[PDB]
RNA sequence: CUUUAAUGUUUGAUGUUCUAACGUUGACCCGUAAUCCGGGUUGCGGACAGUGUCUGGUGGGUAGUUUGACUGGGGCGGUCUCCUCCUAAAGAGUAACGGAGGAGCACGAAGGUUGGCUAAUCCUGGUCGGACAUCAGGAGGUUAGUGCAAUGGCAUAAGCCAGCUUGACUGCGAGCGUGACGGCGCGAGCAGGUGCGAAAGCAGGUCAUAGUGAUCCGGUGGUUCUGAAUGGAAGGGCCAUC
RNA sequence: AAUUCCUUGUCGGGUAAGUUCCGACCUGCACGAAUGGCGUAAUGAUGGCCAGGCUGUCUCCACCCGAGACUCAGUGAAAUUGAACUCGCUGUGAAGAUGCAGUGUACCCGCGGCAAGACGGAAAGACCCCGUGAACCUUUACUAUAGCUUGACACUGAACAU
RNA sequence: GUUUAUUAAAAACACAGCACUGUGCAAACACGAAAGUGGACGUAUACGGUGUGACGCCUGCCCGGUGCCGGAAGGUUAAUU
RNA sequence: AGGACCGAACCGACUAAUGUUGAAAAAUUAGCGGAUGACUUGUGGCUGGGGGUGAAAGGCCAAUCAAACCGGGAGAUAGCU
RNA sequence: UUUUGUAUAAUGGGUCAGCGACUUAUAUUCUGUAGCAAGGUUAACCGAAUAGGGGAGCCGAAGGGAAACCGAGUCUUAACU
RNA sequence: CCAUAGGUUAAUGAGGCGAACCGGGGGAACUGAAACAUCUAAGUACCCCGAGGAAAAGAAAUCAACCGAGAUUCCCCCAG
């Protein structure tokens, strides 16, 4: 798999993810991203792929 | 080997002018801009050119550009 | 000798009142990250049964 | 806690001796005027061999099955899904082993917004510097670009630069289109809650049209569901996803 | 050449003339040494070639003897058969005509013959295709299995040392 | 000499000779789920399997692949515990 | 002495013709090979179908053979006629 | 009869006469008709046996939701006009 | 050596035939799935053993749900 299927897990109290594709030979980074969180219903940031 | 071809997309205009139509209907179909949006009118990100109110179907040719405008109207 | 069922179809079917059936919509239990949210939210809830299919549906029942 | 001794210790592995289970298509006796069989004496093996159960390898010796379709007869050759143009006779659609090409990907910016800019090619002058690198001016004015094949489109730029950013958010959907159907696609607008802009406003991914896989079966996370007497649990469902 | 596509390879022989045959040459498409190689006396209802004798095989058939075929009397079948008052020619046509059109010819019926046609009769084409048909057969096709084989446990013990 | 009784009698089979190989007897191998037989009332100069098919000159090279023979260092590895 | 030679019965079936609703569901006529051998023959036993047997052709197993015949599953299935 | 199409030289039939090919049982749905009617109706069984009991049960009047659960409403959603 | 094995005699019982129904020991395939191997067809067809006018099963180490029912076999519903 060249380009992999990833996902962006809530740094809240909640279980829950988006989830996206990254690729590895240009990120070697993990992804921060802020988005709705729909349990408190409110903007959280995410991380924590896989 | 050189026979092919995809499914036709049935594009086209759906609603012609002279006709009552209602909010949210297809009227055309299109790639690009070829017809162009104007009054009452959206353009979809394939650029269905969609309405937003009851009535009409008016084409008119405005612009500088001598372009294709779709309008609704209401009487 | 009465009718056997079609199990399949009374798994995937119930009746309702006006003589529809319900039925649950594909591509719901594999991939779906390549998907869309708004075709996924299309796709969550439950739908009838079409014109020419209830023939198919009444002799499986 | 590192490496090893005296000896209790449950047993496993190797070699040696014994015979008593087991074998004897060695001998002798009896039933018995009998080359089967049984019983006894005796000899040689002897915990080996061999039989059953489980398991690994072999296994056409043998049994049951498969080996597609289009096709200008069949087979070999080629092709089967999706996108673009023409054939398409100026609504949609329209076949062929008709003519030509692409896709099974990519991006944390290449996305959103605000502010802003306009390219190709040629000529002239200019150190190494060259037919062509980087500079300045002129003609020209989209021939260039648009992540990629083609077509349509784009100057209010959908092409290019920078800052700020996560709307590549969720729950819904009046209505429409296109398919027999499963489905697929466009979508103003509502509630919540974000980003950008001073504001009017824009944003439910990329300029669009390909970049894909039904169901079943099972994996992981969450759960105002169920829980075969009751309370739990295993499982089943629902939501998300592999 | 039991193997050579081109090929009747090329050159001698035989013959008036020989794609076959015999002898030799090698450029063996693609002989080859135990799925043997090369020679071989004899043997073969074996394959090919030549030569003498021999003759109706033939030019070119002719005559004769018997058994049918023909006639008389007696017994007396069969396959096939939509129906029939069942001609030719040219043309048309499900595309090769007894039947259609046009035209020619032809008193009605036996008998001996000959087979050119009635796409003649016999067997629902064996070769071709299709059916998601069948049978057998082969293998490093798939799934299993009898069998061969490995080990553990039970049938199964007593002591000695490591 | 044998063969497709019935479209094929041959160059096909078989042969004696040859070589490889399995074989220690309760042999290998085969029928048979077992018993018991054939093997043979034989005993490596015997029996089976396999190819070539009198005789004479002979029979060359290769263990990369597939199959057979030898082993017991290492890796991996079933059931059991 | 000879799986020796010629040739009767005996065994077989290489060539031509007739026959092909026949005299005959494979023959007759005229020729033909072996004829002391691995032959021929009378009688009776043994081998039962995924089996036998086969000097091997897929030949024979009751005029029927790439798996006999009989009775059953059986009104097998038949997108074919 | 099969066909795009047959006088077709595509198939089948020599002729007559007899026989011969969409039936049966239990389920479901639709139509027509008869009864009753927010009701309808019994089955197995008892029974001077088509009568009469027997109303165990099935269908219908209330659905929605996967379900707990609610009810002329119900499901989604924190929540809908 | 006793005794067992064995030999003789004698009595009682059995053998075998028969349609189907029954209890068991063995046990296919065509077919269907539009192919086929799991599955089916079915523990059907068939082979074998044994008894009776009936056979088998049969008085609970069975159900239910905190109320309880009370051996076995048969029919109708639950229920396609
Ligand atoms: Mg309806
Ligand atoms: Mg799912
Ligand atoms: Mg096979
Ligand atoms: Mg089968
Ligand atoms: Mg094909
Ligand atoms: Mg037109
Ligand atoms: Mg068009
Ligand atoms: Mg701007
Ligand atoms: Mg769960
Ligand atoms: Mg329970
Ligand atoms: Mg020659
Ligand atoms: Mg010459
Ligand atoms: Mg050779
Ligand atoms: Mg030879
Ligand atoms: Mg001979
Ligand atoms: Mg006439
Ligand atoms: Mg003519
Ligand atoms: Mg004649
Ligand atoms: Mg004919
Ligand atoms: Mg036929
Ligand atoms: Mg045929
Ligand atoms: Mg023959
Ligand atoms: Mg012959
Ligand atoms: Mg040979
Ligand atoms: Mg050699
Ligand atoms: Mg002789
Ligand atoms: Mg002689
Ligand atoms: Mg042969
Ligand atoms: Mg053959
Ligand atoms: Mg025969
Ligand atoms: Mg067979
Ligand atoms: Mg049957
Ligand atoms: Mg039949
Ligand atoms: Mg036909
Ligand atoms: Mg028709
Ligand atoms: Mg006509
Ligand atoms: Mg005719
Ligand atoms: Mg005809
Ligand atoms: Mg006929
Ligand atoms: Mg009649
Ligand atoms: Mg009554
Ligand atoms: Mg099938
Ligand atoms: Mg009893
Ligand atoms: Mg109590």
């Amino acid at each position: 798999g060249i380009r992999e299927k990833i996902k962006l897990v809530s740094s809240a109290g909640t279980g829950h993810f988006y989830t996206t594709t990254k690729n590895k030979r240009t990120k070697p980074e993990k992804l921060e991203l802020k988005k709705f969180d729909p349990v408190v219903r409110q903007h959280v940031i995410y991380k924590e792929a896989k | 080997r050189n026979g092919r071809d995809s499914e036709a997309k049935r594009l086209g205009v759906k609603r012609f002018g002279g006709e009552s139509v209602l909010a949210g209907s297809i009227i055309v179909r299109q790639r690009g801009t070829k017809f162009h949006a104007g009054a009452n009118v959206g353009c979809g990100r394939d650029h269905t050119l969609f309405a937003k109110a009851d009535g009409k179907v008016k084409f008119e040719v405005k612009g500088p550009k001598n372009r294709k405008f779709i309008s609704i109207e209401a009487e | 000798p009465k009718i056997k069922t079609v199990r399949g179809a009374a798994k995937r079917f119930k009746k309702t009142g006006k003589g529809g059936f319900k039925h649950k919509h594909a591509n719901l239990r594999h991939i779906l990250t390549k998907k869309a949210t708004k075709r996924k939210r299309h796709l969550r809830p439950k739908a009838m049964v079409s014109k020419g299919d209830l023939g198919l549906v009444i002799a499986c029942l």
